[PDB]
């Protein structure tokens, strides 16, 4: 399991990990305490399995809609920052991690999906979606290509989806209404739609993943990608002359994508609690903390009051949030859970040929 | 000869329409000469929602007029009506007298200011109607008075004061009636009358002067005391007789049953 | 696309009134809704808030529990309800939509009205001025010193004199002009009648350091004036 | 002879005072209990008075809706409720008497005095009030917050006697609509907005609107003449 006197924290394999470490030796270096940063593959998914048998680690990092199922099994530990603390955070992030009157997580920063374009390639990117498989053929010319991006995970075909009227729950009268799923509206039919007459018309590839859709934009090979601001880092090396811009439009509607702010948790079953507090409001939301990690792979927009406004100047942050305030931020409704699961499938089946779109989403909605 | 329509003289459609029901007239927009004009001698326009009365100076045999209930705020028109004899303005909201309004109208003989919001008077309003009989002040908003306010009004023989905010009458104020038969004080905020107040009324038969908040704790109340005590057949209320109407303030017991040894002159 | 407001007017102290703002042109079920008035006077201020799904309700503390905003989504009209209110609510109140992040949380941070109705009028009604020339004196021991006091009407002899010092309650120096409250000196004095009267005072003295002001009560509202305080 | 104030309170906003003034030393239902007014900072203010014994009030206009007066002639006290209270009604209260003698009116004495403090903020300050620059110049309008915000500033337009238009969303892009010649910028927590040529339907004020965190607060405004 876990011993005390040490933090195991969890954190996905694309954010800052090596950074976080950097802090977690700061952590040691004046208490003492050994701090482990590992990242496990699916971690999303392994912590409500270990949690409940009674170990894991005692800090997780992850967006905030998975730990609305989390705390509803009580694998978490309700958090207590003093109104002060509360106030070196955007009084904005502190609802995205308040489940059930609870505090359950700290914020850490704001994700959003973002339009990532090769300058020296495509100096004007398209305003539209429309305009892609046009845009295709003219960079098949030079045996480039004109989009590519993760399609192995809904997070990313979503705001193509959610577009024209789609949403995943109704909010409406104080609750998240679940039995109201829009996964099957004019809206998602026609932005999965879209979605697949990219593929069978060869503009994408129902194959693509995250692992060569980065793995092209940084070659060159593409002239365009969507993705978060923790792939900026890996860019940014390949001197690729790049720039962070808003999403096309689909259909006159701006693409909406799901936010999601990184949140750090601590598990209910750590015998190490009050370390794993001293280490998130002492040493990891600081100046010299969070810097630390957005230098190994950024955050996007802090919620650190502090760190946000040197941060500012940056027109990559930018990006990040004018793409933010198109499209709502994710329920964390312990059904978020089983509702990326159904998108996920039924994008799948619809990119590769199985179902149509009518009869991909018909299944996801029977939950 | 000047045809006249009645709607020029009088910019007031309501106060206009009161002259169409005055001269036995069957539209508004009829001629009135002048001659007409003179055979107005009282104007009930009683309850009749009337705003200004501008245009009334050019009837000079108005003896009688009552105007009740209206919005009037300007009563300049008035003062060049001479052979006013009954002036009865109740139900306007007119906060002031001008100085001088009723300098002219020397013919008074009742004067009703009844339910304005008059707050003060100006210093010698009633210094010229001589052959005022009936003065009729009450429900005004009064809190103190002028000096010598009445020392003209010889001829007086009914005075009404009630429901104001008299806080004190000034010394003497009373002084000069002598023939003042009834006069009313009741529901007022009198702590105290001043030390023979009372004293030359000597054609007094009927005296209100219950629901003030007399002061028996201070010595100045002595003087009602002894009052009372001496004319107990003056005082009324409601009923009939009650010269106990003139009770204290926050013990309720009669004002004429205050002895000397029970107040002090060290409070007031 | 448009904001139809409607209900506005004239409203006695204390009293109600409903506000409707009838929306047609956009999505409004998935659009905020926010009252902004604004003073015959002054800037803008945010009233009121709510978003037209999720229920949710906000307000600004000097309307709290005083209004009640709400919205019909069926009938995509939103009022705001104004109870007991007060003199100082009198304003243009206007009407305007959200729209984007509401729907979820984040309802009511960072928006952009970009919509705003006509606006519509609200006025809560069912005056003396006393003007201290000078708001500071100067002067020492065996001392000179007089201080001004001009009302805008005229207030027959009916004013009033108070010395204030730090932490106390005003003693009263001077009654209807011209008269020495028992127990004053005779080094204060009172002056004036009409519309301009003056407080002088003497052989000034260290225990004379304090903020003096005038008070009409001749008519009403009773009124005072600024205040002059000693060096 | 004195009157006795009830003791200091703290309430937070919205929600009620009543405030005591306990008559003592003269016979309390014959004269009456003037209340007054007193910011910490600016002068008094008078509320109303109620004589103690019909017992009727005249209130200031401003405060009509607020203040209540009574008076329990029994116990000598003089009773005012403060509701529902703002940040605005911070301030010391005072009662005093208004005694005549025929021809002595006063306020003769007053009481200690209740202290009233109501709380549990950002303002937008903008520069300048109002400026002066004609047709063609490059206007330059700053506001600066008091609090750290992110971009989340708006910029309006308000011609006179019409609904404002919105133009800056976010704290640089140009709304929908919204002509070439307008801009914003942010350095930090001051917000620019910077019309490049001037065009003559410009000559109106310029708000500045923070949302980071609702309370949601205005700039006083800035005015563009002609």
């Amino acid at each position: 399991k876990i011993e005390e006197g040490k933090l195991v924290i969890w954190i996905n394999g694309d954010k800052g990990y090596n950074g976080l470490a950097e802090v977690g030796k700061k952590f040691e270096k004046d208490t003492g305490i050994k701090v482990t940063v590992e990242h496990p593959d699916k971690l999303e998914e392994k912590f409500p399995q270990v949690a409940a048998t009674g170990d894991g680690p005692d800090i997780i990092f992850w967006a905030h809609d998975r730990f609305g199922g989390y705390a509803q099994s009580g694998l978490l530990a309700e958090i207590t920052p003093d109104k002060a603390f509360q106030d070196k955070l955007y009084p904005f992030t502190w609802d995205a991690v308040r489940y059930n009157g609870k505090l359950i997580a700290y914020p850490i920063a704001v994700e959003a999906l973002s339009l990532i374009y090769n300058k020296d390639l495509l100096p004007n990117p398209p305003k539209t979606w429309e305009e892609i498989p046009a845009l295709d053929k003219e960079l098949k010319a030079k045996g480039k290509s004109a989009l590519m991006f993760n399609l192995q995970e809904p997070y990313f075909t979503w705001p193509l989806i959610a577009a024209d009227g789609g949403y995943a729950f109704k909010y409406e009268n104080g609750k998240y209404d679940i039995k109201d799923v829009g996964v099957d509206n004019a809206g998602a039919k026609a932005g999965l739609t879209f979605l697949v007459d990219l593929i069978k018309n060869k503009h994408m590839n129902a194959d693509t993943d995250y692992s060569i859709a980065e793995a092209a934009f940084n070659k060159g090979e593409t002239a365009m990608t969507i993705n978060g601001p923790w792939a900026w880092s890996n860019i940014d090396t390949s001197k690729v002359n790049y720039g962070v811009t808003v999403l096309p439009t689909f259909k006159g509607q701006p693409s909406k994508p799901f936010v999601g702010v990184l949140s750090a948790g601590i598990n209910a079953a750590s015998p190490n609690k009050e370390l794993a507090k001293e280490f998130l409001e002492n040493y990891l939301l600081t100046d010299e903390g969070l810097e630390a990690v957005n230098k190994d792979k950024p955050l996007g927009a802090v919620a650190l009051k502090s760190y946000e406004e040197e941060l500012a100047k940056d027109p990559r942050i930018a990006a990040t949030m004018e793409n933010a305030q198109k499209g709502e931020i994710m329920p964390n409704i312990p059904q978020m859970s089983a509702f990326w699961y159904a998108v996920r499938t039924a994008v799948i089946n619809a990119a590769s040929g199985r179902q149509t779109v009518d009869e991909a989403l018909k299944d996801a909605q029977t939950n | 000869t000047v045809s006249t329509p009645i709607k020029q003289i009088f910019p007031d459609d309501a106060f206009a329409e009161t002259i169409k029901a005055n001269l036995k007239k069957k539209s508004v927009t009829d001629a009135v000469t002048q001659n007409e004009l003179n055979s107005i001698d009282q104007i009930i326009a009683n309850n009749s929602d009337i705003k200004s009365v501008q245009g009334i100076q050019y009837l000079p045999n108005v003896r009688y007029l009552a105007l009740g209930g209206n919005k009037l705020h300007d009563i300049s028109a008035l003062k060049e009506l001479t052979n006013l004899t009954y002036l009865i303005l109740t139900g306007n909201q007119l906060q002031s007298l001008p100085n001088g309004v009723f300098d002219k109208l020397t013919n008074l003989k009742e004067l009703v200011l009844v339910e304005n919001q008059l707050q003060s008077l100006p210093d010698g309003v009633f210094d010229k109607l001589t052959n005022l009989t009936y003065l009729y002040l009450y429900h005004n908003q009064l809190q103190s008075l002028p000096k010598g306010v009445f020392d003209k009004l010889t001829n007086l023989t009914r005075l009404d004061l009630d429901n104001n905010q008299l806080q004190s009458l000034p010394e003497g104020v009373f002084d000069k009636l002598t023939q003042l038969k009834q006069l009313s004080l009741n529901d007022n905020q009198l702590k105290s009358v001043p030390d023979g107040v009372f004293d030359r009324l000597t054609s007094l038969t009927h005296i209100w002067l219950l629901n003030n908040p007399w002061d028996c704790a201070c010595s100045d109340i002595l003087y009602l005391s002894r009052w009372i005590s001496q004319h107990p057949g003056l005082v009324f209320g409601y009923l009939n007789l009650d010269p106990d109407s003139a009770r204290c303030s926050g013990t309720n017991t009669p004002v004429r049953a205050v002895t000397e040894a029970s107040t002090s002159p060290s409070k007031c | 696309v448009q904001l139809v407001e409607s209900g506005g007017g004239l409203v006695q102290p204390g009293g109600s009134l409903r506000l409707s703002c009838a929306a047609s042109g956009f999505n409004f079920s998935s659009s905020s809704i926010h009252w902004v008035r604004q003073a015959p006077g002054k800037g803008l201020e945010w009233v009121a808030s709510i978003s037209s799904s999720s229920g949710s309700t906000s307000y600004a503390d000097s309307v709290k529990g005083r209004f009640t905003i709400s919205a019909d989504t069926s009938k995509n009209t939103a009022y705001l309800q104004m109870n007991s209110l007060t003199a100082e609510d009198t304003a243009v109140y206007y009407c305007a939509r959200y729209g984007h992040w509401s729907w979820g949380r984040w309802w009511n941070y960072w928006v952009a009205l970009d919509y705003w109705g006509q606006g519509t009028l609200v006025t809560v009604s069912s005056d003396i001025v006393m003007t201290q020339s000078q708001k500071f004196m100067s002067t020492s021991a065996g001392d000179r010193v007089s201080i001004t006091c001009k009302a805008s009407q005229n207030v027959r002899t009916a004013v009033a004199w108070y010395q204030q010092k730090p932490g106390q309650s005003p003693k009263a120096l001077i009654y209807l002009a011209s008269n020495r409250h028992t127990g004053v000196p005779d080094r204060f004095t009172g002056s004036g009648s009409g519309t301009d009267f003056t407080l002088t005072i003497s052989n000034v003295q260290s225990e004379d350091l304090a903020d003096y002001f005038c008070l009409q009560h001749w008519s009403y509202p009773y009124t005072f004036g600024g205040g002059t305080k000693l060096e | 002879v004195q009157l006795k104030e009830s003791g200091p309170e703290l309430v937070k906003p919205g929600a009620s005072v009543k405030m005591s003034c306990k008559a003592s030393g003269y016979t309390f239902t014959s004269y009456v209990i003037h209340w007054v007014k007193q910011r910490p900072g600016q002068g008094l203010e008078w509320i109303g008075y109620i004589n103690p014994y019909n017992d009727g009030s005249k209130y200031n206009e401003k405060f009509k809706g607020k203040a209540t007066l009574t008076s329990d002639k029994s116990s000598s006290t003089a009773y005012m409720d403060l509701s529902s209270l703002t940040s605005e009604d911070s301030a010391v209260y005072y009662c005093a008497r208004y005694g005549v003698r025929g021809d002595y009116y006063a306020v003769d004495y007053w009481g200690q005095g209740t202290s009233v403090t109501v709380s549990s903020d950002i303002q937008m300050t903008q520069s300048p009030s109002s400026l002066s620059a004609s047709v063609g110049d490059r206007v330059t309008i700053t506001c600066r917050a008091s609090q750290s915000v992110s971009s989340a500033v708006a910029w309006y337009q308000q011609k006179p006697g019409k609904a404002p238009k919105l133009l800056i969303y976010s704290a640089s892009s140009l709304y929908s609509g919204v002509p070439s010649r307008f801009s914003g910028s942010r350095s930090g927590t001051d917000f620019t907005l910077t019309i490049s040529s001037l065009q003559p339907e410009d000559f109106a004020t310029y708000y500045c609107q923070q949302s980071s965190s609702s309370l949601i607060t205005f700039g006083q405004g800035t005015k563009v003449e002609i």
